[PDB]
């Protein structure tokens, strides 16, 4: 392995066409500092090749704004993408649906060809009010713009402002039509300035918010299966109070309060470091990133959060680190020596693919491939590090690739998601979904950490995997 | 916290003391939550008649719709062709999402691919993606075939899909023997049936417009059936299986049931089984041909009475005892091959089996939704037994076919508290559900919100759903069932005799409360 | 009182008001009851590990028992030959009971006679029920043939059958030429499924003991299938199925599955199919007899042996993956067929299933009941799932049965936690439940009091029963289902996965308490 | 027609041999020196009929819901009738009330060698530290005990002294007897020696002039809460309930009442009858189905007391009559003509007909399982003229009829009802009310009519003919 790997890349490259054969070449590479010098990202997928990348519209909707519960989101365009992204991401929530929360409803203005005709604009202003008689606990409203809404010139801004006003609403626009940028990403910074624009400053004049010196926020945690709430309860038995979760289980409430905070906790960078700058040069608020996957990452990241404070905190701190000590040393104890020596190879989006490295070398695996559906250069930068030598990287894996690259390296455990699940499956291999957590999870903090460990054990040594051949072969 | 011996998942770690507090603290500190009494209230307002009003008066908001669009019935008519790629002509965000939503209602690989147009392809179209498109997945994925539909960008900004295929041949990109049947299939008309239609007809024509002189109606003694729309891999298994046992030669256009039944085996097949374009280009040459869910396959029809020249017969969807019966009998005279001893018998035995479960399933009251054929089969399977089919909703049904149900309806005397919606959405009948309440609700996984939600009202309110059609995503392996034919018909009739008898187990269950009626024998 | 438009049957009737206050009312004035809190204490000492110590040291006393008598399999087993008559010698009563409870799992009518033995017999014997009964047995009822088992009077007071029954033939009551099989099935041995074994043999002997001497082993290229004691319509079909598929000739010796599943057609049959006389008769120019149930077929193996000179394989029953692979590949070996490739694939697709299901099912703890065969089937199935089978109980096992299960129990990490009981009841098992709380029972009808105890202690508490077995009373048209094969194995996998996913929702359906993990996709 | 009835009849005998032929005939008859009854079953038949232990254990003692009752000898008889009959209580199973747990000795060879007298007082042993809130035990023979010489009876009186419990013993066993009926005879005097007179000098029950106790319904469906609610609204006071949700303490008061409600005489009028001698209550026969029935009953029940019982009496019948004219004015369209074959017990063969009759129905048709001649001098009454009665019919000759008769709804037992309904006879159950019910009272009369009206014009009917046949 290291000319093997390097020999492989060129094997599958050999059935392209040469133009995209020359591309897919770049985003292929083997590990051995500055991402800028060893493979290329956040660029156009090559045509007809399987890529498993969404839409800016999914990178809005369905990762930034779906979340926060107490706004109705308005998926505006015709039925298909607010059905195929109804209650698909697992972003958990305390609240009443149809009532005073909504996450896992659909609402859409149905485009017809009548509105792709005459403009859909005048249908939003009567869907925002009938929205208004129905929901009328609803604290805001967001319009996500759907693939034809730009490329007919419908406006919905002035929809926005003029139903805003007249309503005293907050009615968030939303550019995230699917065609605009290459991938989810571009909807993550759409749905940022978003945020900036419309939501973020409603509160810069009041001071009615009582601060203290511990007031932190957590900023990109999408609450996938409660992984927020199990790190928030670590933030305050360490002291430090969390005003603030975007957008897992977030409310619009909590995001106006954010910029009294102290301090930014971004455990998702890709997605939301961007209103993170934004936070630190107009209110001046720092902001780090941190990493709750796995014992090891999570006590450094706790230990890191409680240096930026005085001693009371950085001496909770330690009393978190001892009280669940015993706890995930029994889950080590227990699940390490099943998993100890296994290969795992991931796939995923922004920020998985290196941010839970820490928890499976927790358990004793090697991560011996890894790769990002839509992450730019300074994600590799940050990935480079966390991945051993001679281990494969790519970016924007197509179906072809990621099938040929499991056929010559066999990993033990395989970590991606639903399109690729049930095609190893049959291959033989295990399979464990990192979006969905396969309906399992927690992931985040040490009560997570006891699950993904039972988790990967009961997926990798199942006695599933024993029987694939028939005795008669 | 966390015991080894016993790891807590989401539920019910989350109901620990310790995160129940933290999240008391959450809410009160930053949320700014409306008080309790007023939610109550609310909610409360929402189950009335009142609010059913206003909520039928909607004219521009949806609200939990029970459609998709066009183009993920293109994907899965493609799909039951033999080595052929779905391809879909657009933004490459709307593939990622038909694949997940067919994964997991199949649990199995789809396989569909894009030409990921993008902003600048707005400007010029996507000639360029095109081209680059077909050649990519032909040399990597190495399909016999490549069919072609659309995302809603492309139909908006107009590409023109024959043009760039042609290009694409012309430039050299595909050899031009290469099959690239396509369709137009856009978001913004109809549904996700209508893309299959659409893409159905696209692929017969492709494979037949130009031949047609050579043709000659009955010379290959088949009956080509047309199965459309389908996620129910036994509903392809049941019509094969009785067109043989009566020994009819059949040709089924459009059988994914071997791609989305592959064996896990040690190895990945991409494609398996399906329509061969040569029974495609043979298919003038049947006897005639069935279409089994008519009212989503208008499109084919007026092809293949147009072109192929076929009388196809006026049968509803072989669904239930008439209806399937009619089906037999239109198929044997077509064939001139008797109805056979084997489903005599079959028949014979679902009769039996209604016979033995009328008492618990008379006056039984029902709302239902899905798509128009279904769903009409499931009315008159109903009225068969002796249900009352109270709410049925299609959302992407047309007065044609309300019509026709309304006929069907007054034909019984089950059918007479029974409304039929068009263009309603769950949400409408949510609240349908709470004014005038049904025993069940007959439908997909999006129902269980609406079970949930009449429970809140309390549990003498609450609505039990039953999982029949597409999606289901919240239980495994009900796609491999089967709802058409006596086979479907025995299915569904013990689906919903025991949900009766579970329901009524657990009103019983109360020890000294309600159990004096909790029957050994029932 | 009731309102005409909304009839009320005793649920919900008897909770009304005054229906209330009335039994209220009888109970103080007249019942002398306990009073209610000494009822929940001796309730919650009924569910404690000191009560199960009581329990378990019973040595006369049997409650709720998990088997029946010998001569009720005596009649299945008789039902499966052709135009065959069964006849229980002996007293009514007994016939009245057996009919009964098969026709209440089956769904069907049952047809047995009896001579109706009385107390004047039991003093001098049954000789002239027997001469009469047979002669107008045969006058009335026409069958090519009448079987012969016991009620326990019969067999108490010693009458002689073999005796008996030449005597009827000599005083010229039955023509000599006409077929009477009989059997000894003493109720105080054994069990059900004794009956069945004894009845077989009998049937068998009957038609080969005298015949032996030109008869060949393997001179009619084919194998015989013996199934014993089955109430599953589902597991005759596979195993006729598979062996078809396979290209095998087959002589499955005692098949009622169409006796059992007579269409609705206008009129009534009596018999239909089952093992010929001449299937019987050729039975041991077979290559080899498979019994599908070996551990109550221990008579008939003897015979088949020691008469006919098979070399019957060991077995086990084909239940689960790696057992009906046995079968598959000993079927073959003894045939000379290769398994065809339909039948790899359906074991493919089984594989497929477990590996889209394991995540739901691991770690998952039962309790489970049922004859011998099918629980160590049922045991070994579990294991492969990554199920925990913690109480594993046969009430008509015994202890060669018990270290067969341990031992498999034992080749599996998943067995560490289990214990296998014989000649322990239900009152026994509810306790197991209470004590070391199962997450679900596999068993028949009966289980659904052991749910209703488990509640009444607490939903946290509840132990939810799932239906497979026999018998099966309080469900309609289970008994069409399959446990044997692939087949059976993707139903049984499917119901367990289903059950597991129907808990988490209910659990899950709290607004605003649970329901944050009510996920739409499971 | 009378003749075209009676040529149906020998036309059917010519089936039979000579014994059974002549036999059979006097079982059959076209309506007291009419009909030959409670005889001997002819070998082979295919009949009906049950035992001794299923006439005492699983109708009389069985639904006395405080006491344990032991099937005494194999695992069959008690497995069997394990819950299969509706007779409904209201009790926590398993603790206070044991109606459809199967307490049994379940005898293996050992028992039937050495005798089973052991094994049974070290049962009752068990079920004391096992269930202690039991008011008694019950121990119902099964055929072995009896012909292998046990005494059980000595069983229970000693260990009945030693723990101070009712221990009654019953040789039910099945080979004595023809049927179910001298089961009840035999299960009636179990109860008259062993726990009716428990309570002879006892004085602290506090009487009134309206005491009265229901005797013989064993609350099928409800069926007994539904005819209790009736006579308390006239004013009644309902002391005890046999053996349908029933108490031993409710048996042991019976003997302070005024009045014996008898409803099935067949399984009862043995009791009633000693209850007359002994203590001077008097007795009297009444049928609750169907409000003509009902109706008639109330007003010949409150006629044996005083003018207040009289006045409430016509107070009930003017508060339910909106409600039984309302199920007749939408039912009695739907099933009048309609034509009706019945075969049951000991009783309802006759008096379920005015309930029919309300309905507009024609009983053209009735039989019984083991009636004695006293229920076909009953009967006789109650059905017209030509109709067909049948005595312990065989399966061979109840289709037989049916197929010349063609009635339109036919109502016998579940080894009956699969039969028909492959006919395409529309068939109710009418003994377990085909899980439905109750039918006694006013109340039940709503769910009769909503019962035979489902069943008679259910789709289903019309189809069992394939349209290419
Ligand atoms: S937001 Fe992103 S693809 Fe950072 S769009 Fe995607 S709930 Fe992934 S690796 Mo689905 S950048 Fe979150 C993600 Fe990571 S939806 Fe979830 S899993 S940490
Ligand atoms: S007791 Fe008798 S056979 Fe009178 S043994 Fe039988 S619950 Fe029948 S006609 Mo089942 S004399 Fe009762 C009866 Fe009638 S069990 Fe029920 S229905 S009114
Ligand atoms: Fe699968
Ligand atoms: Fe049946
Ligand atoms: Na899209
Ligand atoms: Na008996």
């Amino acid at each position: 392995s290291r000319e093997e790997v390097e020999s492989l890349i060129q094997e599958v490259l050999e059935v392209y066409p040469e133009k995209a054969r020359k591309d897919r070449n770049k985003h292929l590479a083997v590990n051995d500092t500055q991402s800028k010098k060893c493979i290329i990202s956040n660029k156009k997928s090559q045509p007809g090749l399987m890529t498993i990348r969404g839409c800016a519209y999914a990178g809005s909707k369905g990762v930034v704004w779906g979340p926060i519960k107490d706004m109705i989101h308005i998926s505006h365009g015709p039925v298909g993408c607010g059905q195929y992204s109804r209650a698909g991401r697992r972003n958990y929530y305390i609240g009443t649906t149809g009532v005073n929360a909504f996450v896992t409803m659909n609402f859409t203005s149905d485009f017809q060809e009548k509105d792709i005709v005459f403009g859909g604009d005048k249908k939003l202003a009567k869907l925002i009010d009938e929205v208004e008689t129905l929901f009328p606990l609803n604290k805001g409203i967001s319009v996500q713009s759907e693939c034809p809404i730009g490329l007919i010139g419908d406006d919905i801004e002035s929809v926005s402002k003029v139903k805003g006003a007249e309503l005293s609403k907050t009615i968030v626009p939303v550019r995230c039509e699917g065609f605009r940028g290459v991938s989810q990403s571009l909807g993550h910074h759409i749905a940022n300035d978003a945020v900036r624009d419309w939501v973020l400053g409603k509160r810069d004049e009041d001071t009615t918010f009582a601060s203290t010196p511990y007031d932190v926020a957590i900023i990109g945690d999408y609450n996938i299966g409660g992984d927020a709430w199990s790190s928030r309860i670590l933030l305050e038995e360490m002291g430090l109070r969390c005003v603030a979760q975007w957008s897992g289980d977030g409310s619009i409430s909590e995001i106006e309060l954010t910029p009294k905070v102290k301090l930014n906790l971004v455990h998702c960078y890709r997605s939301m470091n961007y209103i993170s700058r934004h936070m630190e040069e107009k209110y001046g608020i720092p902001w780090m990133e941190y990493n709750f996957f796995g014992p090891t990452k999570t006590i450094e990241s706790l230990r890191a959060i409680a240096a930026k404070f005085d001693e009371s905190i950085q001496k909770k701190c330690e009393e978190v680190i001892a009280k669940y000590k015993p706890e995930w040393e029994a889950v080590v104890a227990k699940y390490r020596p099943r998993l100890e020596g296994k290969r795992v190879m991931l796939y995923i989006g922004g920020l998985r693919p290196r941010h839970v490295i820490g928890a499976y070398e927790d358990l004793g695996m090697e991560v011996v491939g890894t790769g990002y559906e839509f992450a730019h250069n300074d994600d590799y930068d940050r990935t480079m590090k966390e991945m051993g030598d001679s281990t494969l990287l790519y970016d924007d894996v197509t179906g072809y690739e990621f099938e040929e690259f499991v056929k010559r390296i066999k990993p033990d455990l395989i970590g991606s998601g639903i399109k690729e699940k049930f095609i190893f499956q049959k291959m033989g291999i295990p399979f464990r979904e990192m979006h969905s957590w396969d309906y399992s999870g927690p992931y985040h903090g040490f009560d997570g950490f006891a699950i993904f460990a039972r988790d990967m054990d009961m997926t990798l040594n199942n006695p599933c995997w024993k029987k694939l051949q028939a005795p008669w072969e | 916290s966390q015991q080894v011996d016993k790891i807590k998942a989401s539920y019910p770690l989350f109901l620990d003391q310790d995160y129940k507090d933290m999240l008391a603290k959450k809410r009160d500190g930053f949320e700014e939550k409306y008080p309790q009494d007023k939610i109550d209230e609310v909610f409360q307002w929402t189950t009335t008649k009142e609010y059913q009003e206003l909520n039928f008066q909607r004219e521009a908001l949806t609200v939990n719709p029970a459609k998709a669009c066009q183009p993920l019935g293109a994907v899965l008519c493609a799909l039951g062709f033999e080595k052929t790629m779905p391809y879909v002509h657009g933004s490459q965000g709307c593939v990622a999402y038909f694949r997940s939503y067919f994964n997991r209602h199949f649990r199995e690989p789809v396989s569909c691919v894009s030409d990921s147009m993008t902003e600048d392809a707005a400007v010029f179209g996507g000639q360029q993606n095109m081209k680059d498109g077909l050649q990519n997945c032909k040399a990597t994925y190495k399909p016999d075939m490549i069919a072609v539909s659309t995302t809603c960008m492309a139909e908006v900004i107009g590409d023109d899909l024959n043009a760039f295929i042609n290009n694409s041949k012309k430039e050299g990109f595909i050899p031009d023997e290469f099959p690239v049947p396509f369709a137009h299939t856009p978001a913004f008309v109809g549904s996700h049936v209508t893309g299959w239609d659409n893409m159905f007809e696209g692929i017969a024509r492709y494979f037949t417009l130009k031949s047609m002189d050579d043709k000659v109606v009955g010379s290959n003694k088949k009956i080509n059936i047309v199965p459309g729309f389908e996620t129910y891999l036994g509903n392809f298994r049941v019509i094969k299986r009785m067109l043989s046992e009566m020994g009819v030669g059949y040709s089924l256009l459009s059988d994914p049931e071997e791609v989305l039944d592959t064996p896990a085996d040690g190895q990945f097949r991409m494609y398996a089984g399906g329509t061969t374009q040569e029974e495609m280009k043979d298919a003038p040459n049947a006897l005639n041909t069935v279409l089994l869910q008519p009212w989503h396959l208008e499109k084919t029809k007026k092809f293949v009475e147009g072109t192929w020249k076929h009388e196809v017969p006026k049968l509803n969807i072989p669904m239930g005892l008439d209806w399937t019966d009619e089906f037999l009998m239109k198929v044997s005279e077509i064939s001139g091959q008797p109805i056979p001893a084997s489903l005599t018998k079959e028949r014979g035995r679902l009769v039996d089996m209604m016979t033995d479960s009328h008492t618990w399933l008379h006056g039984k009251r029902f709302a239902l939704w899905g798509d128009p054929d279904f769903v009409m089969g499931l009315v008159k399977f109903l009225l068969e037994l002796g249900c009352e089919p109270v709410h049925i909703l299609c959302h992407n049904g047309n007065k044609r076919w309300k019509k026709a149900v309304d006929a069907i309806l007054a034909a019984s005397p089950y059918g007479k508290n029974a409304t039929v919606y068009i263009g309603k959405d769950l949400w409408h009948l949510r609240s349908l559900v709470f004014t005038d309440k049904p025993d069940f609700m007959i439908g997909n996984s999006y129902g269980k919100f609406i079970q949930r939600d009449t429970l809140h009202k309390g549990k003498e309110f609450e609505v039990p759903l039953i999982r029949i059609g597409f999606p289901i995503f919240d239980r495994h392996h009900l796609h491999r069932s089967t709802t058409l034919g006596y086979e479907g018909a025995m299915q569904i009739l013990t689906t919903l005799v025991n949900s009766i008898l579970e329901r009524l187990d657990e009103e019983t269950r109360g020890m000294q409360a309600t159990d004096y009626n909790h029957d050994l024998v029932r």
